[PDB]
């Protein structure tokens, strides 16, 4: 389970893999983390499976009221903030999900880590789940913010396959979104053999490290 | 419903031709001592139905009441004699009752059985509850023996021993049941499993008691099996 | 506490020892433990002393609460062992009042299907049954004895005693004596002994509530 | 794990499923339970296999040491005691409940052993998980002075009662009858097998991928 | 056996040539990778072949033990080892330890050696698989087909329970191991971070690195 | 709690750690520790974990491995000292646990620059860019992605920098002064490094 | 002595799709730790004339939540008259399951049936609503012993992409040879199986006898 | 586990059942509980088998270390219920050879001041006290009974009957007949209750072991 | 975890804390937080502990408070408020928890720049120099020393800058940015300090 964003020079960045692992095997490989909340805020699962995918869902359901009776488009850091909140009332029921509400409103292209225990924060290069140390770690020595598009998604798929790479929970089909300044399009809904092209680029040995 | 202390023991519920045919031993233990050993383990809750037990006696004399008195609701509202509760539906609640608990954490230790005759091809349209020829044939898919584990969990086949007879007497029958038996062959076949249990079965006795549902009523008698 | 219940020709008797062992130590020697439901029933409690006290506290409201209820309009039936202290009462016959003890012991299951770890025995006389006498247990499984019952902490001491001397149909003297021995022997070799026993005998129309203070002494 | 033996006219059979479980599957179909002992005298383990194996691979040759110091066939009243007193030693750690029999001076003997140490002399037992199973069967058909030939039957029908109406065991049941000169292992005896074999799936020669290929001719 | 360090171990027989394979994870903590390198099989024998699982600690220590148990038999006898007999060294080192075990799940493979038995000749000898597996304890089952032990024995057995055919050539062996192995440790998050199989035959020796998924 | 970091190329050995000393409640109570043990016989040892082991399983080694090259007029090759470090550490594990992680190193005349890699559970194994502590969890995939084969000694160094610089801007405790190790044409140097 | 209140009767519930149909086979031995209460209860229900659905958990959650969810659906059925799609079905169980989060059901579940002209669909759940609509799934006791062995005969990470084409024909048999597999190796896997295969038509309920062991 | 042991006018009797539960399930009927230490003596071990099976292994051991040591040299004493399984032997009498019971029973003390929960009653004649009758406990704490003993889980549901019906002076007939009613009851209502249960009668110049299988049945 | 100090002279309240969001495993979640609360009523409030209570903690007194202020034309007083908030985490101590500690801070017409001390359980009162967290353990005395009696401005930052260079040479995680509130003259202006 890992997860970016970037909120680079002209939208953000959010790439996910797809495995969802119990324990030791491996449940499933084809799951779709990145959740649409609205046309333009788009979620990201992680954490527990199910005490992450209804409450976006959950959380679904209010902005589509809201957006529906005021008629005009939620904004991020209200929709985090509906979150965060419902998901403090369950401190010690043991939910865990670690969400990334990433999405753009009128006041600019915001971003805000959710975690479980309300930890609503507003930033630029989050990044949550197991791989997400090794995430950060590629993200902050080439993250720029005056990258474009092409080498924006280089970098963020760079990461997500050097996360998978050396976490054990974190592997399978990578996605990599944008943001616009209007809704989203799914730039890589991608594959994960492809450590023989980054590094050990010509099959003829192991790799070894 | 804390823990089991005046615990019955196996019952076991085979269907032959003519009905069922459910037997019990008469003990209930105190723990390692025997403390009770008249007690009576199959009770009639309906006059085509009976109903098993094992485990703590507390909840049978509990679910007993359950159950008799849901067949008196019944026996108020009845207007023809299709109108009866059939077997399945008592397995089925019961089933209910023991699930709900489940999702509390007071299951009511048991392993109650439900058995009786699945059908009303044969005339009993007088109801003489508080007091009270020739055997017909069953179809062997008329007869329902139900099971209820204390977790919910339930089924019918047709032959249920529960408690310890699940080790012992379901090895015999397994490999000795046949459909559409008789009335002495079904008694020596039961008699040779309890004979099997009082034997190998610290908590289980002689002075059995025995109890068929036929096509006319539920019938008792009180054998003592010769070792 | 040993306790006792015995169904002799014509009415049942209901001993107990007088002992509150609390730890070892004696709480109190002569203590009630055949309690007054109503005039032809009592309760014979065991174990735990404080949950047995609720118990007949709720029972004696209850007991009186119907003996009322069931009561018909009109006038009915104008057609007609050294220092043994003894005394007996009689009842108000005819029974239409009284109700039945299969209600009593039947209600405590209702009553006591709880945490609340006591054990009655309840023995009376009444119309229907002649003289019946129950066995309430911890969680509450009532069971007609018909022959005798015994609970408490002692009273496995006397259980194979009890079933050798038990005759079919006995007299009201050898039933005394067979209910004295038996708690004697229970007593004897058991750290629940009480002091004095309280023998009761519950009949057709009377109850007579002995107590005794005797030991044993063997020749072996 | 099943394994019920019982005494004859004049000989014991022993008798054993073949399985054994990780405990949510199953580790191999295969595996004789049955351990001989000497020409005379076999046993039949349940438990833990590491526990189990060598307790009798120890004792298979701490009885032929002391056959071979004496002159005599060895006694199953002598091979019992030794392993009570090694199995009491660690009270409840090398759990194996073995069952052994044989023959000797007296008559064909059969001794249940359990894990603490307390042996005792039977006609018939059965050990491990189905011993329930196993003793039901095996208890309401026996009867003292049979023949081989219904001997044998007797304790195949009840493994086969093991077998099925059990999880803890399956596979081939197979026996050993120790009659008073011989011993006759007959290590596959009954047939539970497969039902549905649809094609034998090879795979065509280039699959894998192989970034490496060092051969090496000795 | 732990989630810690995972590994897993595969061992199968053909006519007359065995293949053992196994992955190539060395995981410090359960969810993490520190080295693709790690084999796990050794040459216990030029015709002795052991692969260890478990926890890495004591497969090096377990290694350790075998070739000096193993190094100071071949010396004394002037001779080479059987299987055979190293199977049941295997199983007392381990059961040695029973109450302090090494944490390893050890599979023995290797060719037997039938009889020098010389039929119309003066030398005849007939190679026999001869795979086999263990436990921690030390309770080993010989089985003349394919042997599993590794965390992922529960993804493996289903995998060669039907893939397993019975006698193949080496050529389509290979195929029949590597696919068994390659497609459960694609479902087994703490293993397979790049296999290994090195099928023995009689006359040569093939090794032979997959390109397993690095996820 | 303590980084570790190892970097090893065909012709260069380095190792970097950090020279805190966190070895009390929360006083830092020394900004500049010594957890390199130089041998003499052109290796060194990299250790981590409470100091009270790293004290005692780092001399411990040193004497044996010093005897050892004296008793023995040669000196002990990169692979025999990383599998015996190993094997003391393994010894322990039953008796005295020693939770201490290691980086062996060195240079041998036969198989070069041999990184190695040791877990407080003795888990070695050569390597070619090792981690080790909390910090391990941020610099191991820095590591990847910059370590293209065949490195030159200098390129490491600009690795190890972008490796510092990292774990001041995101770990935990902000590590900021480093030192290193720098092994290669048989001179065996150190520095240290500040952010 | 605390009465845990969860136990796992065994039993799996083996799932594959394709452009036209869905297979669902599950086994039906119910049984306790280690003895066998029967040797068939049946462990798929039809909610739809269109949509199945498997369960491998404790027989008492099976049942209640098999039918419990009928209950919502003949629901649907009255109030707007036309059977709900089995996309409707999906994300209706999915609450149904994490209505309970917190004291869940201990039943895993396979979802299978068609929705387009066949498109057929089959989604697998982990006793608290998480769905992901996958092509070939199973869970149960043999759960671990046969999703490797699906994957390497419907996604071919193979060399060569060979039986790329499958045919209903021949799933089935891939089907009885997986459940078959697991049968011999695993514990708690039945004696007979039923599969279920739902194509344009309808269900059909042909069966298989597997090992009793 | 019963077990029981009576002292009439001129023996030991030592009765036991036979069976061995081990949690509700019968590992075996037909269980030998009397052992044999030497001719004379007789053990009735009870509680954990394993336990008592070690230590009759030790006993016998000893037993027999000292049975030969205290042989004198040269030669001496120149000068002279159905289905009852019966059959006798006779001693090597004069008893020099055969050490004295209090010995085998002082020695389990130290043999058992472990944590070995053991129950054993040892019966045995002798030429100095004629017959004798011990009872060591879980600790080791052996006490000489001389009326009688018993133990095991069965016990105390026949402890009022045995000292009511115990007389004095006993014959063996009498004494035969009331340990086996003893032993009957204490199987009747207790699930230890062995199978056959094994009468053996220790006097002067002989040893029988009887067997009998048998129920009881009541008119109540 | 994460350092609070509070200083307080006669004519001035200066608050500081560190701009880290440790609020993760390890991984240095924000370099620059928001921990402060400014309220209207020329007040101000600073938290700790972990975030999930921090943010609906003081969130929570944000409203109430401005509520107040504006139900009532009125805008409460420091001590009104400082009383108001300890009530609250004192009437959810035993409800649920929110584990956090408090630094009051204010201006009044009447009584002068207060401060005040909460800690988690709740335990007000008026200092002059507060501090929480574990730094408190190393700026305390630091502030004792250097604050005599009647301070300028000025000079709190002076001993400011002297404790933040404290934790960075001697506190177990380092902290390096910090943000000020300067409240004075009714001007409640901030700053952030790095080292
Ligand atoms: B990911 O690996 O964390 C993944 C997130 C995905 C479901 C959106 N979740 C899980 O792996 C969790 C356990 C876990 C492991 C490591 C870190 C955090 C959590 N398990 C599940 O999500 C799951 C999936 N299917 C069934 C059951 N559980
Ligand atoms: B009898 O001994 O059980 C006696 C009968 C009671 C009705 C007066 N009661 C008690 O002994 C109990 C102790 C006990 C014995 C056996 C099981 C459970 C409890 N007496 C008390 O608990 C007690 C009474 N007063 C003060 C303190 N404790
Ligand atoms: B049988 O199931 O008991 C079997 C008999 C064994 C001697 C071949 N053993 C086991 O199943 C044990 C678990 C066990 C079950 C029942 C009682 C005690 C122990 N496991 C193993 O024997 C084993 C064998 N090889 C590898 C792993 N485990
Ligand atoms: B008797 O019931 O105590 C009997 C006498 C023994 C000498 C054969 N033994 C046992 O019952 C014990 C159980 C027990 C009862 C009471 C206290 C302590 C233990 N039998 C066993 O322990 C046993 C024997 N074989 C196998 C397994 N368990």
């Amino acid at each position: 389970t890992t997860t970016l964003a970037f909120k680079f020079k002209d939208g953000i960045i959010v790439a996910v893999d797809s495995r969802a692992s119990m324990g030791s095997f491996i449940s499933s490989q084809n799951v779709e983390k990145i959740i649409e909340i609205n046309k333009n805020i788009l979620g990201t699962m992680a954490g527990g499976a199910a005490d992450c995918l209804y409450w976006e869902k959950y959380l679904g359901k209010i902005i589509k009221i809201y957006e529906l009776r005021n008629n005009e488009k939620i904004s991020v850091r209200a929709a985090s903030t509906i979150l965060s909140n419902i998901l403090y009332q369950y401190k010690g029921y043991g939910l865990c999900c670690g969400i990334i509400l990433s999405g753009y409103d009128h006041t600019g292209f915001n971003m805000f880590y959710v975690d479980d225990s309300g930890k609503k924060v507003e930033g630029n290069l989050f990044s949550c789940g197991s791989g997400s140390t090794y995430a950060y770690s590629i993200l902050d020595s080439a993250y720029d913010y005056n990258l474009n598009l092409d080498q924006a998604v280089e970098l963020a798929r760079n990461a997500i396959y050097h996360a998978t790479f050396r976490d054990g929970g974190s592997g399978g089909k990578v996605r990599v979104f944008h943001i616009h300044k209007n809704g989203y399009d799914k730039i890589i809904e991608g594959e994960d053999v492809f450590d023989l092209h980054y590094h050990y680029t010509n099959p003829e040995q192991k790799d070894q490290y | 419903t804390l823990g089991p202390v005046v615990t019955g023991t196996s019952v076991i519920a085979i269907k032959y031709k003519h009905g069922i045919m459910i037997a019990a031993d008469r003990k209930a233990s105190y723990g390692s001592y025997a403390k009770f050993q008249n007690v009576e383990r199959i009770f009639k809750i309906n006059n085509k139905t009976v109903m098993g037990f094992s485990g703590e006696l507390a909840d049978a004399q509990y679910l007993h009441e359950l159950l008799t008195r849901k067949n008196i609701n019944n026996l108020s509202e009845k207007k023809r004699k299709e109108d009866m509760y059939t077997p399945q539906h008592y397995h089925s609640y019961v089933s209910r009752v023991f699930y709900v608990r489940k999702n509390r954490i007071d299951p009511l230790f048991n392993n109650i059985i439900i058995a009786g005759i699945n059908s009303q091809k044969y005339d009993n349209n007088d109801d003489n509850v508080l007091l009270y020829e020739e055997y017909k044939e069953i179809h062997k898919d008329d007869l329902y023996i139900g099971f209820v584990d204390m977790h919910g969990t339930n089924f019918c086949d047709d032959y249920i021993t529960t408690g310890y007879a699940r080790y012992f007497a379901l090895t015999l029958l397994r490999d000795h049941y046949k459909d559409n038996m008789t009335e002495e062959e079904a008694r020596i076949l039961i008699n040779e499993c309890l004979r099997i249990l009082y034997f190998r079965d610290a908590t289980s006795s002689n002075f059995i008691q025995i109890v068929k549902v036929t096509s006319k009523g539920v019938e008792y008698e009180e054998p003592y099996i010769l070792p | 506490t040993t306790i006792i219940g015995i169904i002799y020709d014509n009415g049942v008797m209901l001993a107990c020892d007088s002992r509150t062992s609390s730890g070892t130590f004696i709480s109190n020697k002569c203590s009630r433990k055949i309690n007054r439901i109503n005039e032809n029933l009592y309760v014979c409690r065991s174990g735990a002393s404080a949950h047995s006290q609720k118990i007949i506290e709720i029972i004696k409201h209850y007991c009186v609460s119907m003996k009322n209820e069931n009561r018909k309009k009109g006038r009915f039936h104008e057609g007609e062992t050294k220092n043994k202290y003894f005394y007996e009462d009689k009842f108000n016959d005819y029974n239409p009042l009284v109700e039945n003890v299969a209600h009593i012991t039947k209600k405590i299951i209702y009553t006591n299907n709880n945490f609340l770890s006591c054990a009655l025995i309840f023995g009376g006389y009444d119309k229907i049954k002649k003289q019946q006498l129950y066995a309430v247990n911890l969680n509450g499984s009532i069971i007609e004895k018909h022959d005798f019952a015994v609970s408490g902490s002692g009273s496995i001491y006397i259980q194979s005693y009890l079933q050798d001397k038990y005759k079919k149909f006995m007299t009201k003297k050898e039933c005394f004596n067979l209910i004295l021995n038996c708690v004697k022997y229970a007593m004897h070799n058991d750290n629940s002994s009480g002091g004095l026993i309280r023998i009761v005998n519950i009949t057709k129309s009377f109850v007579e509530e002995f107590t005794v203070v005797n030991t044993q002494m063997n020749f072996q | 794990t099943t394994i019920c033996g019982l005494v004859c006219q004049n000989a014991v059979i022993l008798g054993a499923d073949t399985r054994a479980t990780e405990g949510p599957i199953v580790a191999d179909k295969n595996c004789s339970k049955l351990h001989y002992i000497s020409k005379n005298i076999w046993c039949a383990g349940a438990g833990v296999a590491g526990d189990l194996e060598h307790t009798t691979l120890w004792l298979q040759h701490n009885v032929e040491l002391h056959r071979l110091n004496t002159n005599t066939q060895p006694r199953v009243s002598m091979c019992v005691s030794r392993l009570t007193q090694e199995l009491f030693k660690y009270q409840g750690y090398k759990v194996c409940a073995i069952v052994l029999g044989g023959v000797d001076v007296n008559g064909p003997q059969l001794y249940g052993i359990h894990p603490h140490g307390s042996s005792c002399l039977l006609p018939f037992t059965a050990l491990g998980s189905g011993s329930l199973n196993a003793m039901a069967v095996l208890e309401a058909k026996y009867r003292d002075n049979m023949t081989i030939e219904e001997g044998k039957n007797l304790v195949c029908e009840a493994i086969c009662a093991g077998i099925f109406n059990d999880l803890g065991s399956g596979g081939n049941v197979d026996i050993c009858v120790i009659t008073k000169d011989s011993y006759q292992h007959i290590r596959p005896y009954k047939e539970p097998n497969m039902r549905l074999y649809h094609l034998p799936h090879p795979t065509i020669y280039p699959k894998g991928t192989t970034p490496i290929l060092s051969e090496k001719i000795e | 056996i732990y989630n810690y360090n995972g590994g897993c171990v595969l061992g199968m027989s053909g006519s007359n040539c065995v293949a053992i394979a196994c992955d190539l994870r060395l995981g410090a903590n359960t969810f993490t990778t520190v080295s693709t390198k790690f084999s796990k099989i050794f040459k216990m024998n030029n015709n002795v072949y052991v692969g260890l699982s478990g926890l890495a600690t004591d497969i090096q220590t377990l290694y350790e033990i075998l070739r000096y148990r193993v190094n100071l038999y071949e010396v004394r006898q002037d001779a080479e080892m059987d299987v055979e007999c190293f199977a049941n060294m295997l199983s007392s080192i381990l059961y040695s330890n029973r109450f302090s075990p090494y944490f390893v799940n050890p599979i023995v493979v290797g060719f037997k050696l039938k009889h020098y038995v010389d039929e119309e000749g003066e030398k005849k000898v007939n190679y026999e698989p001869y795979l086999t597996a263990y436990d921690l304890i030390g309770a080993k089952c010989e089985t003349r087909d394919f042997v599993v032990n590794g965390v992922t024995s529960e993804q493996l057995f289903g995998m060669c329970e039907s893939l397993y055919v019975k006698d193949q050539d080496e050529n389509g062996l290979f195929e029949t191991i590597s696919q068994c192995l390659l497609s459960a440790l694609d479902r087994d998050c703490i293993s397979g971070w790049g296999a290994e199989v090195l099928v023995l035959t009689p006359e040569k020796i093939i090794k032979k690195k997959l390109k397993a998924r690095m996820d | 709690m303590d980084t570790l970091i190892g970097l090893r190329g065909n012709n260069f050995v380095v190792l970097a750690a950090d020279t805190y000393s966190i070895n009390s409640i929360i006083k830092l109570k020394n900004d500049d520790n010594t957890k390199f043990y130089d041998i003499h016989g052109n290796k060194c040892l990299l250790l981590g974990g409470s100091i009270g082991d790293r004290l005692q399983f780092g001399e411990f080694i040193r004497k044996n491995v010093h005897l050892y090259q004296y008793q023995n007029n040669t000196d002990m090759f990169v692979k025999s000292f990383a599998f015996f470090t190993r094997k003391n550490l393994a010894y322990y594990l039953r008796r005295n646990p020693f939770e201490v992680n290691c980086l062996i190193a060195g240079y041998d005349k036969k198989d070069g620059y041999q990184l190695y890699w040791c877990d407080y559970l003795s888990n070695m194994d050569s390597v070619n860019k090792g981690a080790h502590g909390y910090g391990a969890y941020l610099v191991s995939a820095i590591l990847d992605k910059y370590y293209h084969e065949n490195l030159t000694v200098d390129e490491a160094l600009d690795i190890f920098k972008l490796c510092f610089e990292e774990l001041k801007k995101r770990f935990l405790l902000t590590q900021i002064n480093y030192e290193l190790r720098i092994m290669y044409d048989n001179k065996v140097e150190t520095q240290y490094v500040t952010v | 002595k605390r009465w845990y209140p969860y136990i796992d009767n065994g039993g799996t519930v083996i799932g594959l799709t394709g452009k036209d149909y869905v297979i669902l086979a599950a086994d039906t031995r119910l049984s306790l730790s280690y003895s066998i209460y029967t040797r068939f209860c049946p462990k798929i229900s039809k909610l739809t004339d269109k949509c199945i659905i498997g369960s491998s958990g404790m027989q008492s959650d099976i049942k209640t939540l098999h039918s419990l969810l009928q209950k919502k659906i003949q629901l649907f059925v009255l109030e707007h008259s036309h059977y709900p799609d089995i996309h409707v079905i999906a994300r209706l169980l999915c609450v149904i399951l994490y209505s309970r989060r917190f004291f869940p059901y201990y039943a895993f579940n396979i979802l299978a049936g068609v929705d387009e002209n066949n498109k057929g669909v089959l989604y697998n759940y982990d006793s608290v609503g998480s769905y992901c609509e996958a092509t070939h799934s199973c869970v149960g006791s043999g759960s671990q012993l046969i999703l490797p062995i699906l994957d390497n005969r419907v996604e071919q990470k193979n060399q060569l992409i060979k039986n790329t084409n499958f045919n209903l024909g021949d799933d089935i048999n891939f089907v009885k040879d997986a459940i078959t597999s697991a049968t011999e190796r695993d514990i708690y896997t039945g004696d007979k199986t039923l599969i279920y295969v739902i194509d344009k038509m309808g269900i059909n309920v042909n069966t298989l006898d597997l090992k009793q062991d």
